DNA sequence: CAGTCCCTGTTCGGGCGCCA
DNA sequence: GCATGGCGCCCGAACAGGGACTG
C-alpha cells in the first residue's frame, strides 16, 4: 500500500531512547518470537543491527479469553519525547460527554494502525531487542517498518483514516460517543445493555469492512462514586479518640478552611491519660458536628487544568480495600475514589495494586481523556519485579515510588 | 577477505578523527608488532598508508593465556569519545547451571575472531597507526584497518551481532542442535549420536570457513573435560576453573578488592561465603596502594571462606520436567545464603545476598529483598521463577504483610527450620494501654548552633529534660522517645508530633547504621506493651504543649 | 511565601572479579 | 603516554524530594 508517510518532527534537541530490557520468563520469549517472525514476513518491521543506538524495552501479555498473547512496547518514553508531534500538532479531541454516558466499551483496534506505513527517518527510534534465556544468544534486534502500538503518534496519524471508516456509523447512530486513546476505542452510549451490546457487535463488523481485527469489562461512568472523608462516631470518648480526631481535622483543614478544631482541642488540655475517657462537651458537639456538615458538601475550588499534569495517589488499606485520589495541585482533589477487595483476585498485594491502577488509568482516560501519573504505594524493586505478571493493559502510566507511613490513620478510608 | 557486508559507522557531528601521538615502546614489543603487522598487511588484514592520512593512535602489545605469543592492541581511547555510540546486544552471560545434559557436546572457537570480519570503508582512516623502528631512529610506517580493531568500542558489539547472522541459517535449518555462541566461543550440543555429532561439528566449522571464519584445531573435541566461560561442563557436572586466593601479609587496598572480587565468582557455588568484615575495610576513600591493617574481624571470614574454598564442590545441570526449589538461610547480620536444586542435595547453583538497603529494616524486609534478587535471577537463567524454602513462619509474614503499609509479596513459599529463623522482635498495639503511665515526649534544636534539647512529661507526673551538643531538630525527636522509653515500665504509651520518628518505628526496624535508633530498638524489645501516637505539632494539644514549652528554652 | 536544613532514597562511576 | 563490550558486587558522591523550621 505506497501512501505519503507523515513526517515526524522530534522534539527539538530530544535524544531518542536508550532503554536497557529486561529479563523475560521463558513463556513470554517464545511467544515474543512467534509474534516476531511472523511480523517480519509480514513485513511489519524489519531486522536491523548495533549500529542504531536507539532501544526501548518489550514483553507480552495474555489478556482475558484471548489464549493468543499480545506484544506490548514500552513507548512511554519515545513518548514523552514526540509529544510536540501528538498532542500538539495532530492533536485527537477529548468528548467531555462520555464520562456521562451510562455505558462504555474498551475495543483493541490498535491492530489497524499495522496498515499505515512509518515515516522512513523516524522507524530508527522504534528499535527494539528481544533478550534470549540463559543469554544462549546476543540480543535480535528489529525496528518497525509500519505505525506500531503503544507509541502515541500512530493513533495521531491515523486519526484522518479513522475519522472515515467511522463517519457512516456515527451518521447512522448520532448518539453514541467514540474516543481514540491510543490503541483503545471508547465506545459509549445510554442504550440498555442488551442492545448497547449490539451497536458495539455492529460497529465491530464495520470495522471489519475495512480489516480490522477486534479480539465485568462494560464501563459504568455513572456508577462511579467520588467517595468523600469522613469522622468516625463513638458513644463515649477517650482522650486517644479526641486526639486522633484533632489530627485529622487539622489536616483535613488544608482541603477546606472552614473546619475549626480550637473548640475541641481546650478539652486536652492539661497532660491526662490515654484511655481516660472524657466528657462529650457542648461546645465541642456543636462544632464537631459543624465540621461534619463541611466535609459533607463537595469542596469548592475544584478545576481541571489541560496544561497540567495529572497526579494519583494509592493508600493501602487492607482486607482487600485500596483508596486513591487524582489531582493536579495539593489538596485540589479531582476525585478520590475506593478500589474494594475485587472477588476473584488472589490474595497478592501486588496484583491487586497492579489492578487498582489500570482502573485508574481507564476511569482516567474516560474523565479527562490523559493518563495520571502513580506515586505507588510499594518498593521499586518489589514492584518492578512482578507489575508484568499482572498487568492486562495495552497503555503504561509513568509511575513513581513513594514510602510514606499513615498519618493520623487514613483519613480516607 | 570476507564476504560478509559491513556495518556503516560515523563519527559524531563536529568531530574529526584522531590526531594522538605514538608514545615509544620497548625493544621486545616492537620486535613482535612488526611480526604482527607484515603477517596482517600480505592476508589483508591491514594497509599500509601514505602521508596523505593525518590521523594516528598509539599502539601496544600484551602477553596472551600461555604467553607464547602477544596481542596486538590499540588504544582508540580519543577515537571512541568521538565515534557514533552504539546499542550493544551482549545482555548478560550464560550459566553453566541453565545447561542441559545432551549425549554429545563439543566447543569451538574462532581463531582471530576480529581480524575477520571487514570495517566499515569510509571509517578506515580513522584508525590509522604508527610502528616505529627499533631505537626510533629511522621513521616508522603508517597503517589502517580494514578489519575490526581491538580497542574500538564499536567491535565487541560488530562481531558478536555479524556471528549470529552467520549462524542463523545453520540454527535453522538444525533446529535440533542447541549453540551457545559468546563472542567467538561457541558450544555446540546434541543428543544425536556420537558420530553423527561429529558429522554436524564437521557440517558446521566448514560453514564458518565460507564465511571467513577460521577454527583452529585446538577446541574441545569429544573431551569430557570441557573448558568454556571459566568452568570445567562434565559429563553430569559443571565446576569452576581452579580459584587461588591471594596468600600474603600485608595488604594493600588493591589487594583486597582483588580477594572480594574472587571470593564473590565463589559463591557462585560454594556455599557460605561471606564478605562483609572483608570489604567494610573498604570503606572511606583510599588509594589502591594504600596499604590498609587486616582487622581482626575481617581476619575470622578471609580464614573461614579459604575453609570452605579447600574443599571441591561440584554443581548439576537442569532439566525442564522438574520445579525449581531455592532455599536460602541467614548467615550474618544483614547477610543470606542460597542455593537452586531440583532435588534434595542436588544443588544446580548457589548464591550470596548482601545489600542492607536503607539506615534502617528488618529480617523480613531484608527477606523480601532476597527472595527478588533470586527470583530474577533464576528468570535469566531459567526462565521461570522456582519454589521457596524460607526460615520464616508463616504466621510471622502474614502478621507482616497485612500490618505494613505498603504492597508485599512473596511467590510459592514453604517453611523450612533452620536458626537463625526470621522474625519481628517486637510489635506496637494497635489500641491504647490501660492501666500505664503515658509519656508525653517531643524535643526541639537551634539548628543555627547545634545546641537542643530532649524530654518528657507523665501524666503521673514525670518529668525530664535532657541538654544536647550536635543535634537536629530530628535527631533530637527520636533521643526523646530514647528517654520516654527508658524510663518506663513493661508497658508504656507514649505520643510525639514527630511524624519522622514515629515513621521509622512503626516499620519495626530490627537493625539500622544509627547509634540512637540501635539503642531504641534494644529498648524496645526489652518492653511487653508499648504504644505511640501522633498529634499535630504546634496545636494546642494537651499535654505536648507543655513539653514543648520545656524543649525549647 | 521563599529559602535552609536534614534525612533518605535512587543513579551513576570507579575498581575488582569472571568471559571474550 | 598500558584498549574494548558484557555481567556481578561494594562503596561513595551527586542529585532529587518532602517535611519542619525560620525570617
Ligand atoms: C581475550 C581478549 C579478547 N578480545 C576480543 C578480540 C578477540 N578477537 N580477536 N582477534 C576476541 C576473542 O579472543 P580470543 O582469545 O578467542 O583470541 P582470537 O579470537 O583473537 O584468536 P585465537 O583464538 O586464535 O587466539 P590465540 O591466542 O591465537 O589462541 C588461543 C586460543 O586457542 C584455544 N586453545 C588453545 N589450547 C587449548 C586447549 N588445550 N584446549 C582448548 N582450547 C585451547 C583457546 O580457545 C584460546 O582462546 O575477543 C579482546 O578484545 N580482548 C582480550 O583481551
Ligand atoms: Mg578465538
Ligand atoms: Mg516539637
Amino acid at each position: 500500500s505506497p501512501i505519503e508517510t507523515v513526517p515526524v518532527k522530534l522534539k527539538p534537541g530530544m535524544d531518542g531512547p536508550k532503554v536497557k530490557q529486561w529479563p523475560l520468563t521463558e513463556e513470554k520469549i517464545k511467544a515474543l518470537v512467534e509474534i516476531c517472525t511472523e511480523m517480519e514476513k509480514e513485513g511489519k518491521i524489519s531486522k536491523i543491527g548495533p549500529e542504531n543506538p536507539y532501544n526501548t524495552p518489550v514483553f507480552a501479555i495474555k489478556k482475558k479469553d484471548s489464549t493468543k498473547w499480545r506484544k506490548l512496547v514500552d513507548f512511554r518514553e519515545l513518548n514523552k519525547r514526540t509529544q510536540d508531534f501528538w498532542e500538539v500538532q495532530l492533536g485527537i479531541p477529548h468528548p467531555a460527554g462520555l464520562k456521562k454516558k451510562k455505558s462504555v466499551t474498551v475495543l483493541d483496534v490498535g491492530d489497524a494502525y499495522f496498515s499505515v506505513p512509518l515515516d522512513e527517518d523516524f522507524r530508527k527510534y522504534t528499535a527494539f531487542t528481544i533478550p534470549s534465556i540463559n543469554n544462549e544468544t546476543p540480543g535480535i534486534r528489529y525496528q518497525y517498518n509500519v505505525l506500531p502500538q503503544g507509541w502515541k503518534g500512530s493513533p495521531a496519524i491515523f486519526q484522518s483514516s479513522m475519522t472515515k471508516i467511522l463517519e457512516p456509523f456515527k451518521k447512522q447512530n448520532p448518539d453514541i460517543v467514540i474516543y481514540q486513546y491510543m490503541d483503545d476505542l471508547y465506545v459509549g452510549s445510554d442504550l440498555e445493555i442488551g442492545q448497547h451490546r449490539t451497536k458495539i457487535e455492529e460497529l465491530r463488523q464495520h470495522l471489519l469492512r475495512w480489516g480490522l481485527t477486534t479480539p465485568g469489562y462494560e464501563l459504568h461512568p455513572d456508577k462511579w462514586t467520588v467517595q468523600p472523608i469522613v469522622l468516625p462516631e463513638k458513644d463515649s470518648w477517650t482522650v486517644n479518640d479526641i486526639q486522633k480526631l484533632v489530627g485529622k481535622l487539622n489536616w483535613a483543614s488544608q482541603i477546606y478552611p472552614g473546619i475549626k478544631v480550637r473548640q475541641l482541642s481546650k478539652l486536652l488540655r492539661g497532660t491526662k491519660a490515654l484511655t481516660e475517657v472524657i466528657p462529650l462537651t457542648e461546645e465541642a458537639e456543636l462544632e464537631l458536628a459543624e465540621n461534619r456538615e463541611i466535609l459533607k458538601e463537595p469542596v469548592h475550588g475544584v478545576y481541571y487544568d489541560p496544561s497540567k499534569d495529572l497526579i494519583a495517589e494509592i493508600q493501602k488499606q487492607g482486607q482487600g480495600q485500596w483508596t486513591y485520589q487524582i489531582y493536579q495541585e495539593p489538596f485540589k482533589n479531582l476525585k478520590t475514589g475506593k478500589y474494594a477487595r475485587m472477588r476473584g483476585a488472589h490474595t497478592n498485594d501486588v496484583k491487586q495494586l497492579t489492578e487498582a491502577v489500570q482502573k485508574i488509568t481507564t476511569e482516567s482516560i474516560v474523565i479527562w481523556g490523559k493518563t495520571p501519573k502513580f506515586k505507588l504505594p510499594i518498593q521499586k524493586e518489589t514492584w518492578e519485579t512482578w507489575w508484568t505478571e499482572y498487568w492486562q493493559a495495552t497503555w503504561i502510566p509513568e509511575w513513581e515510588f513513594v514510602n510514606t507511613p499513615p498519618l493520623v490513620k487514613l483519613w480516607y478510608q | 577477505i570476507s564476504p560478509i557486508e559491513t556495518v556503516p559507522v560515523k563519527l559524531k557531528p563536529g568531530m574529526d578523527g584522531p590526531k594522538v601521538k605514538q608514545w615509544p615502546l620497548t625493544e621486545e614489543k616492537i620486535k613482535a608488532l612488526v611480526e604482527i603487522c607484515t603477517e596482517m598487511e600480505k592476508e589483508g588484514k591491514i594497509s599500509k598508508i601514505g602521508p596523505e592520512n593525518p590521523y594516528n593512535t598509539p599502539v601496544f602489545a600484551i602477553k596472551k593465556k600461555d604467553s607464547t605469543k602477544w596481542r596486538k592492541l590499540v588504544d582508540f581511547r580519543e577515537l571512541n569519545k568521538r565515534t557514533q555510540d552504539f546499542w550493544e546486544v551482549q545482555l548478560g552471560i550464560p550459566h553453566p547451571a541453565g545447561l542441559k545434559k545432551k549425549k554429545s557436546v563439543t566447543v569451538l572457537d574462532v581463531g582471530d575472531a576480529y581480524f575477520s570480519v571487514p570495517l566499515d570503508e569510509d571509517f578506515r582512516k580513522y584508525t590509522a597507526f604508527t610502528i616505529p623502528s627499533i631505537n626510533n631512529e629511522t621513521p616508522g610506517i603508517r597503517y589502517q584497518y580494514n578489519v575490526l580493531p581491538q580497542g574500538w568500542k564499536g567491535s565487541p558489539a560488530i562481531f558478536q551481532s555479524s556471528m549470529t547472522k552467520i549462524l542463523e541459517p545453520f540454527k535453522k535449518q538444525n533446529p535440533d542442535i542447541v549453540i551457545y555462541q559468546y563472542m567467538d566461543d561457541l558450544y555446540v550440543g546434541s543428543d544425536l549420536e556420537i558420530g553423527q555429532h561429529r558429522t554436524k561439528i564437521e557440517e558446521l566449522r566448514q560453514h564458518l570457513l565460507r564465511w571467513g571464519l577460521t577454527t583452529p584445531d585446538k577446541k574441545h573435541q569429544k573431551e569430557p573435560p570441557f573448558l568454556w566461560m571459566g568452568y570445567e561442563l562434565h559429563p553430569d557436572k559443571w565446576t569452576v576453573q581452579p580459584i587461588v586466593l591471594p596468600e600474603k601479609d600485608s595488604w594493600t587496598v588493591n589487594d583486597i578488592c582483588k580477594l572480594v572480587g574472587k571470593l564473590n565468582w565463589a559463591s557462585q557455588i560454594y556455599p557460605g561465603i561471606k564478605v562483609r568484615q572483608l570489604s567494610k575495610l573498604l570503606r572511606g576513600t583510599k588509594a589502591l596502594t594504600e596499604v590498609i591493617p587486616l582487622t581482626e574481624e575481617a581476619e575470622l571470614e578471609l580464614a573461614e571462606n579459604r575453609e570452605i574454598l579447600k574443599e571441591p564442590v561440584h554443581g548439576v545441570y537442569y532439566d525442564p520436567s522438574k520445579d525449581l526449589i531455592a532455599e536460602i538461610q541467614k548467615q550474618g547480620q544483614g547477610q543470606w545464603t542460597y542455593q537452586i536444586y531440583q532435588e534434595p542435595f542436588k544443588n544446580l547453583k548457589t548464591g550470596k545476598y548482601a545489600r542492607m538497603r536503607g539506615a534502617h529494616t528488618n529480617d523480613v524486609k531484608q527477606l523480601t529483598e532476597a527472595v527478588q534478587k533470586i527470583t530474577t535471577e533464576s528468570i535469566v537463567i531459567w526462565g521461570k521463577t522456582p519454589k521457596f524454602k524460607l526460615p520464616i513462619q508463616k504466621e510471622t509474614w502474614e502478621t507482616w504483610w497485612t500490618e505494613y503499609w505498603q504492597a508485599t509479596w512473596i511467590p510459592e513459599w514453604e517453611f523450612v527450620n533452620t536458626p537463625p529463623l526470621v522474625k519481628l522482635w517486637y510489635q506496637l498495639e494497635k489500641e491504647p494501654i490501660v492501666g500505664a503511665e503515658t509519656f508525653y515526649v517531643d524535643g526541639a534544636a537551634n539548628r543555627e548552633t547545634k545546641l537542643g534539647k530532649a524530654g518528657y512529661v507523665t501524666n503521673k507526673g514525670r518529668q525530664k529534660v535532657v541538654p544536647l551538643t550536635n543535634t537536629t531538630n530530628q535527631k533530637t525527636e527520636l533521643q526523646a522517645i530514647y528517654l520516654a522509653l527508658q524510663d518506663s515500665g513493661l508497658e508504656v504509651n507514649i505520643v510525639t508530633d514527630s511524624q519522622y520518628a514515629l515513621g521509622i518505628i512503626q516499620a519495626q526496624p530490627d537493625k539500622s547504621e544509627s547509634e540512637l535508633v540501635n539503642q531504641i530498638i534494644e529498648q524496645l524489645i526489652k518492653k511487653e506493651k508499648v504504644y505511640l501516637a501522633w498529634v499535630p505539632a504546634h496545636k494546642g494539644i494537651g499535654g505536648n504543649e507543655q513539653v514543648d514549652k520545656l524543649v525549647s528554652a
